[PDB]
């Protein structure tokens, strides 16, 4: 519900459109869509690359206790702060006996 | 089925047009699907299918075509993997406006012998993803390769929502089956590889094309730079699947003041130098008809010595000339893919410059470029090789293609190939391909 | 009983490294920064090196430039009022040393402002006990480190100190959740400080690594990764002072050696020797860094010996000894024929620690330091009461009394050598 | 343009092509057989893509 | 070994659903690479081994 | 039977960390610490039990 | 395979990627002697084979 | 990514070939 070209002055059509002309191809074969031109076309761009040096790191967890006789008491430390549920991950020889 | 005459390469071309719109109706949601269980089945399978380009083709290490499949299959899935381009893109609601898109049609292709697989895979990761197809016609010594990986893609994309036919193949081709399809009136592109042989005949057809070459890209040495590294980084990226990777170094411009201690250091690592009578020997065997031979594409370094008829030891790298003038006579600018090079001579640093312009242009399209110096002494040398040059890569510091795996080097570097052109005139600059020149797009308004 | 060796998450170190860990906080959610920084290292172009990169992405910044030489418990409490006026979310520490305590008291009471500093000074003052707890902290903010000087682990440590304006009292924290979340050591902006503070710092490491090894809290984890300090230097050091910039491979190893002794002693405490330093480096105007440098020498005479006051069950049979330790320094490091005794490794130790004071240039007394015979005598005894109670003797094996700990500030004002 | 393309150059091309004009029965009459007769006697009809 | 490297996997598709496991096996795959990132680990959840 | 195929396991987890391409001045002083103590106890610790 | 891939990182080795593990990493060689020291299993006088 | 010579194929069944029957690795 809009004439093709535009109007003249007298009027309030759309205004951001793009004129008629200004709207080209690349080819004339057949099932071919034009595109506006523009100062994208006349520009080839380049890039450069140097040489930046790597980097390393040293990560770790937050905690690792050890000694004899330290399973019960570092898993008093887990429920005094909050947390309700626990699930847990086993082989099967590691629940067939008591471990 | 077989595709051996023209009689039933118009049942071919007809088939697909069947599934083709089919395929141009579906959903973002279910194009993201096939895309997944396509690009995984070709690193799945990266080797049993290099080892079997080997026997055939008769060139090419097999310890380098297993990190180059991998290289161009998950690069491909990692970027464009969130990129809009089917349904809507877009929506500006100040008066009413959308964008919606659609395809081409079908997407001839062509292939050759050197990288008969890689340039495969990645021609059917994007005319999928874009709602398309593809045929192939490649060449005679690899035939059985290239038809192979077109079909895991496939057979992979069918049990998972796709049609029955969308992607083809000739087999047992020449050349005058070649002809018929890009004079057929329903194909409208063309992606041709290969060297300056056929690129050269696509872009005259009456029809749209881009193609993805390959020219000399020169190195240039100064004085204030490091010769213990910059020696060592030229000669490990050119023995690397006996150097046809497209775009490595092909010639190595260096001043003066440096070259007596830039020579023999190339004969005591993997270097043997030639000055004499066995320099025409060499130059009668990679030119016979005015054009590239077939005879040492891809083959090691001992091997075309034993062409000519002289003898080397077998841990050779490379062999390397030295000539002066530039220009079509002498052969050692024109690209060889092969494990040779040539040295040239020039006075001082700004003359240099002037002695790699004059290369590029030579074999009609700029790829890269890489100078050797110092980068922390040297801020206004490194920026006026910026404004001199005419290519889409200049490289410092850092050689050509890649390394393999065992380091550190920079990461986020598109591959070599993917990297094409749009004619062959002169000063023209090339581009990175992808899911944006398959699609042409629309405005509505209301 | 449960050791322990706890550490931050992540330490990036290499030659160019600053502006590509920084890229990594705002990537992530982290809108609002807060800076704070010494005064020198504003006045000159150190601090813009990391306001101008946060810039062009687009985060708000403010720098906050009043910390001295040791904080007063009045400054600290300025960047509490100024926190909860902008709402920051990430604090950027900068400096060594002092400028980095004073960034970590200023974090906690602003999680926590109702917390009246009379219950953060008597339920935690030793890292042994784990009785009680201390609150949830990262809720809204989380902590960076950056070092500029060679010598002082503090970013990797829990260990932060302040004094009172009125009494003239200090007041240490310990406990192990004032760890910053993010640790960075660079080289690239210790290239130009001059030669005479490259040889404190780097003559604080020594120190601060050779106590790891002796104390009664060193694991089969801690152990190993100070006798790697110790080997980088006595390569190096001595090629860091001659030629400075010249040599910026030599450079770059002190200061990533010293960072790894700072993973020493936050798993396991200090010996006296860091004791006695701080109040002969803080009431009488001495740089931290010289002081322990003057005493390292005269404590490995009184370590080494029968010593008739040692406790029992701990150091002299759940822990080997104390002698033997230090022989086994005498053989990894290379000062010592195939054929020898325990001690004749000790004084082939003793002899390379005074021919490096040699040409590094350093005084041998505290006379010459600049300190005279006026306030030496009559202060010797409110200072040999302090060493008692700051934080020590749960290291140093021998088990110290307060008429013995004068005879050695008294034999290092004249020379003289320390021997029973 | 047509043998613009064919030159051994690259080449665009500002074309024209004869677009039509659909009129359904759900529309309006008073109003689209008015606003076609504007946009052809504008400049007589040279206008491209009228 | 073989349990606990089965209890890092069930956590990561517990805590994100909706991602699969053909995503995680073409981008993650040598520790070396800094591009890409991981979603964020550790909302409703913390492993203790 | 599996305080050797396990503990020869270890030795090898560190006699590859002490020469590869990535090391630097920090993984280095842990992974001599675990030869040293392998050796004075670990025929210890199968003759007898 | 450790007592014998060993005698495979310490000799001439034709093909070897550049740029690193031949000036930026020193060497494989050295550093396999460096533990028969700090092991003790070396006399005070010998050579590095 | 480590094991610094950069291996090939035709000298990686040598040692599989060689540690089965007992001998030892030489060039
Ligand atoms: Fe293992």
């Amino acid at each position: 519900n809009t004439p093709a070209s535009q109007g003249g002055i007298g009027d309030l059509y759309n205004f951001k459109l793009a004129p008629s002309l200004t709207l080209g191809c690349g080819s004339w074969g057949g099932n071919s869509i034009s595109e506006n031109v523009g100062p994208k076309h006349l520009i080839n761009k380049k890039t450069v690359a140097k040489r930046a040096e790597n980097m390393l790191w040293h990560k770790l967890p937050k905690s690792i206790y050890f000694r004899r006789g330290s399973l019960p008491i570092a898993l008093d430390e887990v429920i005094t702060d909050g947390h309700k549920r626990a699930l847990i991950v086993t082989d099967r020889f590691l629940f067939n006996n008591g471990y | 089925m077989a595709v051996t005459n023209v009689a039933e390469l118009n049942a071919l071309v007809e088939r697909v047009k069947k599934a083709q719109r089919e395929y141009a109706s579906f959903t973002q949601e279910q194009v993201d699907k096939i895309f997944r269980a396509a690009a995984l089945a070709a690193a799945d399978a990266r080797i049993p299918l290099a080892k079997m380009a080997v026997a055939e083709s008769g060139m090419g290490i097999v310890e380098d075509k297993v990190i180059k499949n991998h290289f161009a299959s998950e690069y491909i899935y990692n970027a464009y993997k969130d990129e809009k381009t089917c349904g809507v893109l877009s929506e500006d609601d100040t008066f009413g406006t959308i964008t919606i898109a659609e395809p081409i049609g079908i997407i001839c292709g062509i292939v050759p012998t050197t990288n008969p697989t890689s340039t495969a895979i990645f021609k059917s990761l994007i005319s999928l993803k874009t709602r398309n197809a593809i045929i192939f016609s490649p060449h005679p010594r690899a035939k059985d390769a290239t038809n192979k990986a077109a079909d895991i893609v496939l057979q992979a994309a069918i049990a998972a929502g796709a049609p029955k036919d969308l992607i083809g193949w000739i087999d047992q081709p020449s050349v005058e089956l070649s002809n018929a399809l890009m004079h057929h009136p329903d194909i409208n592109l063309i992606l041709a590889t290969g060297g300056p042989g056929m690129v050269k005949a696509a872009y005259s057809s009456g029809k749209p094309a881009i193609g993805v070459g390959a020219g000399n890209t020169p190195v240039v040495i100064d004085e204030t730079a490091d010769i213990k590294r910059a020696v060592a980084s030229v000669l490990m990226s050119k023995t690397f699947d006996n150097g046809v990777i497209c775009a490595s170094e092909q010639s190595v411009v260096v001043v003066d003041s440096v070259y007596d201690a830039v020579r023999e250091r190339f004969a005591t690592h993997g270097g043997y130098l030639l000055q004499g009578k066995e320099l025409k020997a060499v130059q009668d065997v990679i030119l016979k008809n005015g054009a590239l031979n077939a005879a040492i594409v891809g083959q090691p370094a001992y091997k075309i010595a034993e062409l000519a008829g002289f003898s080397v030891p077998e841990n050779t790298k490379i062999l390397i000339g030295e000539v002066t003038v530039v220009d079509e006579s002498e052969p050692f600018a024109h690209e060889k893919l092969s494990p040779t090079l040539a040295m040239y001579r020039a006075k001082d640093f700004e003359d240099a410059v002037e002695k790699a312009e004059k290369l590029v242009a030579m074999g009609g399209i700029g790829h890269t470029s890489c100078l050797y110096t110092d980068q922390d002494n040297q801020p206004a040398r490194v920026s006026y090789f910026g404004q001199k040059m005419k290519t889409a890569r200049i490289l410092i510091n850092t050689p050509a293609s890649q390394g393999g795996i065992g380091d550190l080097y920079n990461f986020k570097l598109a591959p070599s190939l993917t990297l094409g052109c749009g004619s062959w005139g002169g000063n023209s600059i090339s581009e990175n391909v992808g899911p944006k020149h398959l699609i042409n797009k629309k405005t509505v308004a209301k | 009983n449960m050791l322990w060796h706890k550490l931050p998450k992540s330490i990036y170190f290499r030659r160019g490294s600053l502006p590509i860990a920084l890229d990594e906080v705002i990537t992530d959610g982290h809108k609002r920064a807060l800076i704070v920084t010494d005064r020198f290292l504003f006045n000159n172009g150190y601090a813009d090196q990391i306001t101008s990169v946060l810039k062009a992405a687009g985060v708000e910044t403010e720098v906050f430039f009043e910390v001295e030489a040791d904080p007063t418990l009045s400054i600290v409490r300025k960047g509490a009022e100024l926190a909860n006026s902008f709402k920051p979310d990430v604090i950027i520490a900068l400096g060594g040393g002092s400028p980095m305590d004073a960034a970590k008291i200023m974090w906690v009471m602003y999680e926590h402002p109702e917390t009246h500093f009379e219950e953060l000074a008597l339920r935690f003052m030793d890292i042994r006990k784990r009785i009680y707890k201390f609150p949830k902290m990262g809720v809204k903010a989380k902590m960076i480190a950056v070092t500029t000087t060679s010598g002082t682990g503090s970013e990797v440590t829990p260990f932060a100190v302040v004094t009172d304006d009125a009494t003239g009292q200090k007041y240490p924290l310990a406990d192990y959740a004032l760890t910053p979340d993010m640790a960075i050591v660079d080289a690239n902006l210790v290239m130009d400080m001059p030669k005479s503070l490259c040889a404190f710092g780097g003559l604080d490491a020594v120190t601060h690594a050779m106590e790891a090894y002796v104390s009664v809290l060193a694991s089969e984890f801690s152990d190993g990764q100070a006798l790697q300090a110790l080997k980088l230097l006595k390569e190096y050091l001595p090629a860091s002072y001659h030629e400075g910039s010249k040599n910026p491979v030599a450079r770059e190893r002190v200061h990533s050696a010293a960072t790894i002794a700072g993973i020493a002693f936050a798993n396991a405490f200090l010996g006296v020797c860091h004791s006695m330093a701080h109040k002969l480096g803080s009431q009488f105007h001495i740089p931290h860094g010289l002081a322990n440098a003057l005493l390292i020498c005269n404590v490995i005479r009184y370590n080494a010996n029968d010593n008739p006051t040692k406790q029992t069950a701990f150091s002299q049979y759940d822990r080997p000894q104390a002698r033997r330790r230090y022989a086994e320094i005498a053989d990894h490091l290379g000062l010592s024929a195939p054929g020898d005794r325990t001690a004749a490794k000790i004084e082939k130790l003793l002899a390379w620690l005074e021919t490096l004071k040699a040409e590094l240039g350093i005084p041998k007394s505290i006379r010459e330091a600049g300190v005279q015979e006026a306030d030496f005598l009559a202060n010797v005894d409110k200072l040999s009461e302090d060493a008692f109670d700051d934080q020590c003797t749960g290291a140093n094996p021998r088990y110290p009394l307060i008429s013995e700990l004068k005879q050695i500030l008294l034999d290092t004002y004249y020379g003289r050598d320390y021997v029973e």
